[PDB]
RNA sequence: GUAAGUUUAGAUUAUAGCCAAAAGAGGGCUCUUCUGGAACGGAAAAAACCUUUAAUAGUGAAUAAUUAACAAC
């Protein structure tokens, strides 16, 4: 019988080498997730179909911002195989009311607050 | 000799980056064929009709029939016989009288 | 550039004569090159409705080479259409009867399976040895590089080349050899 | 519409005090067939002017 | 609109000068030979 | 567009071929370089922001 | 014989032949000289027809003066009104070409076009396959179209 | 994290499935339970396996799955 699966907790306990490989500090954890759907929920069980709609990942390759909190993470673990999770990064800080209209999310995962479309010079 | 392609057949290639690094400039003058790389014209022996007639010489039974004629034509132009046969009147009347022309 | 309309069209769609030497060459590699030129797939103006193919002349087809034991393992099959008319011949046997058959059959399979394949085969000229008719020679425009680089025999190696290679081991004095 | 373009060319080059062009066969394909292509280049002082 | 018939248009682009450097022909990108000798020609 | 240049701008297309081969050779050297060698002249990327 | 020396054999060396790139210092001097030569050609006006590759709408067009382009959408421009095409990826002449990375600067290239006709496409039939297909389960798509005549391609000595 | 749910009023049709993968029970079928599927792409042809959020016009682009694989001391 195909049934919902409970992952052993050890999977989500990282190793020191993992931090070096992915360049993430176990302290000062990132706040927001960048999640994109990269696989189809067709031929997947209905519970996986449900969460994908709950998380807003109905369209593929379109990023959604989510909270890095345990309750959200629990849903993400259900569909971990159908998504790519990337840490949202703010090189120039949070966007303000002035810069809210000039932002751009780069493929690197960085949300720049000034987007000029000009050579760096 | 900085170009990675030989300059001796089509054109000389000079690739350069502008000091800013935002444009790529290509200087490509054409190569002329050297005089020593040419042959003299065979002056002693011409319209393409004359060449055609000699190839399609009428030798046997004056005008040849379709079969023998088509085999002669096929060999001359390196085609098969099937190309040379006519078509019926369904296809002939379907053909456009004034096909569109581009420049 | 600067040509009249008709001469420019004639030049662009003119057909070229190429020469392949098949000595010590695998037929399949020869087929890949010939099948490319026959279709016209070597031209930027290629179109399936343009009939832009070229003439390919292959010589020394008697002296082709097979890798492995394909001479004895590759079998060509034909049927006359009458009961009991099924024939199976090995590559060596087919080569003995017709030196040119092997190259032609390899090319035939590689061309598209349509009516234009028959026309393309008319433009293919296969000669078992180096001798070519004088007219075919005059048409030739270019020769093509051999797909396979032929290894050299011991006698071909120069005396200087032999010395360049080191003597890896020394035979002892007390040896019959 | 000009007939005999070679005659005109010869006159023009004379006006420019240029030597009479020499015709030569630059490129050649399938000469003995019924569909031959010829490239002929006019050479002046061993310099190509037109092909 | 212009009065030209509203029917299928074969190409989205029309130009009377498609080339500036010369239209490709099979001899473009082929190197010439000394004395214009074709392959296998003895001279 | 690359087809239009090949058919009608053969001299320009040869420049693209030389540029493509030029960049390809730099990549071969770079991989063997191990990163100590400086980056190729044509391998530089114009940044945007 | 140095350490790690292998006598020449079929597999001793890679099939490819390694190539030696010219040293950067000399190349840069030549690069500047090449750029200077081309700039003079632009400055002295030693060129004829120019052809440019332009990104307009969602497509790239090989463009030359007097050319006609068809755009499969409305543009919001009146007929007969002149326009500047602003995304040029390539501008070319008989003897030289300039390539953007990815776009040429406004100082170099100015391409001007005019709107000649605003029209609609001919009726295109859109009929899907379904049970009980029928002849009337059909849609006609007609799309607005714009025709632009390329007027000029100009370059300036600002390399 | 998300936007459905309960109740009132009205109403038909339906009440023989098919195949794949798991767990059983009768002993390859035959049953019961749980999951998935119905390409215009792929696996050669291929309802059911795999890639695939609907529907469009374009002579643009990045991709998915993707029948192939490299004889003995
Ligand atoms: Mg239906
Ligand atoms: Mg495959």
């Amino acid at each position: 019988k195909f049934t919902k699966s409970r992952i052993p907790d050890k999977v989500f306990q990282p190793k020191p080498e993992d931090h070096e490989k992915y360049g993430g500090d176990p302290q000062n954890p990132h706040k927001l997730h960048i999640v994109t759907r990269i696989r189809s929920t067709k031929r997947r069980p209905y519970w996986e179909k449900d969460t994908i709609k709950m998380l807003g990942l109905q369209k593929a390759h379109s990023p959604q911002i989510h909270k890095n909190i345990p309750s959200v993470n629990a849903k993400l673990k259900v569909v971990k195989h159908l998504i790519r999770i990337q840490p949202l990064k703010l090189p120039q800080g949070l966007p303000t009311e002035e810069t809210m209209s000039s932002t751009c999310l780069k493929s690197t995962g960085e949300l720049v607050v000034q987007w000029h479309l000009k050579p760096v010079e | 000799t900085y170009s990675s392609l030989p300059d001796d057949y089509n054109c000389q290639v000079d690739l350069a980056l502008t000091a800013d690094g935002r444009t790529i400039v290509c200087y490509h003058p054409s190569v002329d064929i050297p005089y020593e790389h040419t042959k003299p014209i065979p002056q002693p022996d011409e319209t393409h009709e004359q060449i055609l007639k000699a190839k399609l010489e009428v030798r046997k039974s004056k005008q040849l029939e379709q079969g023998p004629m088509i085999e002669q034509l096929s060999k001359v132009f390196y085609t098969t016989k099937h190309r040379w046969y006519p078509h019926g009147q369904y296809h002939n009347r379907r053909k456009k009288l004034n096909p569109p022309r581009d420049r | 550039s600067s040509f009249s309309r008709a001469p420019q069209q004639w030049a662009t769609f003119a057909r070229m004569w190429y020469l392949l030497d098949g000595k010590m060459q695998p037929p399949g590699k020869l087929a890949v090159i010939a099948s490319n030129k026959l279709q016209g797939l070597n031209k930027p103006v290629y179109h399936q409705l343009s009939d832009c193919g070229d003439h390919v002349v292959i010589i020394n087809t008697r002296h082709i080479a097979f890798s492995g034991n394909k001479w004895e393992q590759k079998v060509y099959s034909s049927h006359t259409g009458y009961p009991g008319g099924f024939r199976q011949v090995t590559a060596a046997q087919l080569h003995r009867k017709d030196p040119v058959a092997i190259v032609k059959l390899a090319i035939y399979g590689m061309l598209p399976k349509n009516l234009h394949r028959r026309t393309m085969m008319q433009r293919l000229h296969l000669f078992p040895d180096e001798d070519i008719p004088e007219d075919i020679l005059k048409n030739l425009v270019e020769e093509l590089p051999q797909p396979r680089r032929v290894p050299k025999r011991l006698d071909e190696y120069t005396q200087e080349e032999i010395e360049a290679f080191p003597r890896v081991w020394t035979p002892p004095d007390d040896f019959r050899m | 519409t000009v007939v005999n373009p070679m005659g005109l060319l010869v006159e023009e080059l004379k006006k420019r005090n240029i030597s009479a062009p020499e015709s030569r066969l630059t490129r050649q394909s399938g000469s003995t067939t019924a569909l031959p292509l010829y490239f002929v280049g006019l050479y002046c002082d061993r310099k190509l002017i037109a092909e | 609109q212009s009065g030209l018939d509203v029917i299928r248009i074969r190409k989205p682009f029309h130009t009377d000068n498609p080339s500036i450097q010369g239209q490709w022909h099979p001899f473009t990108n082929k190197r010439t030979a000394l004395h214009g000798l074709r392959p296998r020609e003895l001279r | 567009v690359l087809v239009d240049l090949a058919i009608y701008e053969p001299k320009t297309f040869k420049s693209l071929a030389a540029l493509a081969k030029r960049r390809q050779q730099e990549g071969f050297a770079a991989a063997l370089g191990d990163g100590k060698e400086p980056e190729g002249i044509f391998s530089r990327v114009v940044q945007y922001h | 014989y140095p350490q790690g020396y292998v006598p020449k054999t079929s597999l001793s060396s890679p099939p490819w032949q390694e190539v030696v790139l010219p040293d950067p210092v000399e190349e840069t001097r030549h690069h500047a000289e090449v750029v200077k030569r081309v700039n003079e050609l632009i400055a002295t006006g030693q060129y004829g027809r120019l052809f440019a590759v332009v990104h307009f709408a969602s497509h790239q067009w090989k463009v030359t003066a007097e050319d006609l382009i068809l755009i499969e959408n409305e543009l919001d421009i009146k007929c007969g009104e002149r326009i500047r095409l602003e995304k040029v990826l390539l501008v070319g002449a008989d003897n030289f070409t300039l390539l953007g990375k990815p776009l040429l600067r406004k100082e170099l290239v100015r391409v001007e076009a005019t709107v000649i006709e605003k029209t609609e496409s001919w009726p295109k039939i859109n009929m899907k396959f379904r049970k009980r297909k029928n002849f009337r389960k059909k849609k006609i798509i007609v799309n607005p179209q714009t025709i632009l005549r390329i007027n000029t391609i100009e370059i300036a000595p600002r390399l």
